[PDB]
């Protein structure tokens, strides 16, 4: 019968899985209180599915929007570079304006 | 505790000689009475009836007023609360009593309610509930309104209260079943008392009653109109997503099926669609169809409810609401703004005269100083560059991406992270 | 105590439970029958009632 | 839960064989497995441990 209760909590796990994965790729530590409060008998269980999608869409379009503008600050530093470098060779003697 | 007080009352059988004898009751009603009691068979109490209809109410009212003693009340009122339980029909009986005696039955009981025996004063209650629905008798007046306005403080009151507030809302459903009853209460403050009662957080019968009772009012159309000055679909919503009682969420789902099907208008209709979604109810719908029940009313209720809800978001999705919302400055999250759908089907219209909305959407990132104006502008100024990349030029000549930068450190963390993402999304591509 | 009378009580409160629910369900769809048989019994009659007026 | 009605426990007689258990402590969690490593002990006989 609860089979979709439990795949539901399968996935929960998974995303809780990916984030704390993430936390160790970076030097955030985790914290350890001791609590071991119990899982919520009402239908919190939306509640802690919406949280957890935030904090893994958040996290997943963190990473892609980074991966993409860290590719395109290095192509513009290198168009920057290749520009200077340009005008440094254009300057024998650059008597005509054009 | 109504089931243990109404046996303990029929364990306890109490003489109605003494009446006769100290004189405060008449002979006839005595010799009635005891006929009655002798005559438990279902045969021998019809006969009796008949023979007796209008002695039967006339001696049990001269009884129970004259006698001070509980006992005998409390006995009377469950031997006519079992003769209404076995044969609703009976009701006939005092009916045609009260119409012999050429008043209202309701008066002779009226001051009943105030007799210190709580459990007799709330089987008197339910006495009247039942003959009221069951008679042709619609109860109005004086007397109606007090009677309103003694359950009204029944339900104040508000566990021996829990239990009297349950045999009360009984009666009130009972009664809100009729359609005049239900334009009574409609007028009647009675509205504002269940929603209190509701937000008071009582037992889960008294929340079944009350969601039964809210079911029933949503019936006639007129109620569901007027009741939106409550606003009760947020406290259903909160009290839903709480509780976890198969009849609660049967109730509740009910309710917002009849008031999703009853409203008289489509205006009414789309209000209550946009009630529901900003409560956030198309996501526990979608849990609980998820979610496998065996009555068949709850899932075509649960179906219905998630159908409506659906055509109200894309309604809503509709880019002349993003228009309106645009020119009324309604920058307040509404299901459009997020529409996955909208902004990728309808971006281009962004650009509708002559890039207006687009500098309508500007001026409102340079001159809003309220934290959710400005990141409902900022989330709508992202979503236009992603779902439309050619637009990432309009918005650079219109200075968009500086205002979007100058905020990107606001002082509002929620407008930050709107501004963040938008930032993030133009600057995504060259 | 655990025995035979407690579970005879126990299992006495479940079929009252039970009962309550039956009895709950029965109310609320008896509620919503004789809601559909007025709204149905109204629809005809004004079907009717167009005609006779009509005539009159 | 809130809810009314209680839930109820019974026993009842059986033929199913009952587990070991043991009551294992801190001190005697090290010896208990060593004793249960080479099979556990039936139900209710002479603990090895
Ligand atoms: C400075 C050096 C000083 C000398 C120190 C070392 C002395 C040399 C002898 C040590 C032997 C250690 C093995 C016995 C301890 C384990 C028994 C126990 O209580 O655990 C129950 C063990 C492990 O604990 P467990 O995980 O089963 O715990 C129970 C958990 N539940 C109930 C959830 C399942 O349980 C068994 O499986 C029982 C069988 C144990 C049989 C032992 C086999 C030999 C193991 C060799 C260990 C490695 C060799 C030494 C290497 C040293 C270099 C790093
Ligand atoms: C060097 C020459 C001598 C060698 C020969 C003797 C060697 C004896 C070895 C036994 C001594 C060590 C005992 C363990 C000490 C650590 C205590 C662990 C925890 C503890 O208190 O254990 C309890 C068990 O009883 C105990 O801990 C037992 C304590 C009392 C045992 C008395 C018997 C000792 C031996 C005979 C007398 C001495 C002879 C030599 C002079 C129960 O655990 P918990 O409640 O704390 O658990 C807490 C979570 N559950």
């Amino acid at each position: 019968k609860f089979v979709n209760e439990v795949r539901r909590c399968e996935e929960m796990d998974r995303k809780l899985r990916f984030v704390e994965k993430e936390i160790r790729k970076a030097n955030i530590p985790i914290m350890d209180t001791g609590e071991n409060p119990e899982v919520p008998f009402p239908r919190d269980m939306i509640d802690l599915e919406a949280n957890f999608e935030k904090i893994e869409n958040e996290l997943k379009e963190i990473n892609t929007n980074q991966e993409a503008l860290k590719r395109n600050f290095l192509e513009l530093t290198e168009l920057k570079f290749i520009l200077r470098k340009t005008q440094q060779f254009f300057d024998e003697m650059a008597d005509p304006d054009l | 505790i109504i089931a243990a007080k109404a046996a303990e009352v029929r364990a306890n059988k109490v003489n109605w000689q003494s009446y006769l004898q100290g004189q405060m009751i008449s002979a006839e009603d005595c010799e009635f009475i005891q006929r009655f009691e002798m005559k438990r068979c279902s045969e021998e109490k019809q006969e009796m009836l008949q023979t007796e209809g209008s002695q039967c109410a006339k001696t049990f009212i001269n009884l129970m007023t004259h006698i001070s003693k509980e006992q005998t009340v409390q006995y009377i009122l469950t031997m006519v609360d079992d003769m209404l339980q076995e044969n609703h029909q009976r009701v006939s009986i005092f009916f045609d009593y009260a119409k012999r005696s050429k008043s209202t039955a309701w008066p002779y009981f009226l001051p009943m309610l105030n007799r210190q025996d709580p459990f007799t004063v709330h089987m008197a209650a339910r006495i009247i509930a039942k003959l009221a629905a069951w008679g042709k008798e619609l109860m109005e007046g004086s007397d109606l309104n007090y009677y309103f306005n003694w359950i009204k403080t029944q339900l104040s009151s508000q566990s021996d209260s829990s239990q009297y507030v349950q045999c009360v809302a009984g009666c009130l459903q009972l009664m809100l079943r009729v359609n005049e009853y239900r334009f009574a209460w409609v007028e009647a403050d009675g509205v504002n008392c269940i929603m209190g009662v509701l937000s008071n957080k009582c037992g889960f019968q008294l929340q079944y009653q009350m969601i039964f009772s809210i079911w029933l009012l949503a019936f006639s159309p007129q109620m569901c109109e007027h009741l939106r000055r409550y606003n009760i679909i947020p406290v259903l919503s909160d009290i839903l997503q709480e509780s976890v009682k198969e009849k609660v969420t049967r109730i509740i789902l009910a309710a917002f099926r009849n008031f999703l099907e009853k409203s008289t208008e489509r205006e009414t209709r789309q209000e209550y669609a946009l009630a529901m979604i900003q409560c956030k109810v198309l996501k526990q719908l979608e849990n609980l169809e998820q979610q496998k029940y065996d009555d068949e009313d709850i899932s075509e209720d649960i179906k219905f409810l998630l159908e409506k809800l659906g055509e109200s978001v894309q309604d809503l999705s509709s880019f002349d609401e993003y228009s309106s919302e645009l020119k009324s400055g309604r920058l307040e999250w509404s299901p459009v703004h997020k529409s996955e759908k909208f902004w990728r089907e309808n971006a281009v219209r962004l650009n509708e005269k002559n890039y207006e909305l687009l500098k309508i959407l500007t001026k409102l990132l340079e001159v809003s100083d309220d934290p959710q104006v400005l990141a409902v502008a900022a989330h709508d100024v992202g979503e236009y560059v992603r779902h439309y990349p050619r637009g990432k030029r309009v918005f650079e000549q219109l200075g968009g991406k500086q205002l979007v930068m100058n905020h990107m450190h606001h002082e509002d963390q929620q407008v930050r992270y709107n501004a963040l993402l938008a930032v993030q999304k133009l600057m995504v591509h060259n | 105590a655990l025995s035979d009378a407690d579970v005879q009580k126990q299992i006495k409160h479940m079929m009252a439970f039970i009962e309550q629910e039956a009895n709950e369900k029965a109310e609320e769809i008896d509620a919503k029958a004789e809601e559909e048989f007025n709204i149905e019994k109204g629809r005809l009659v004004q079907t009717q009632r167009l005609k006779i007026m009509e005539y009159y | 839960s809130g809810s009314t009605v209680p839930s109820i426990l019974n026993r009842m007689q059986t033929n199913q064989t009952p587990p070991t258990y043991n009551k294992t402590n801190k001190f005697t969690h090290g010896f208990q497995n060593i004793v249960d490593a080479y099979g556990i002990g039936t139900y209710r006989e002479i603990n090895p441990a």
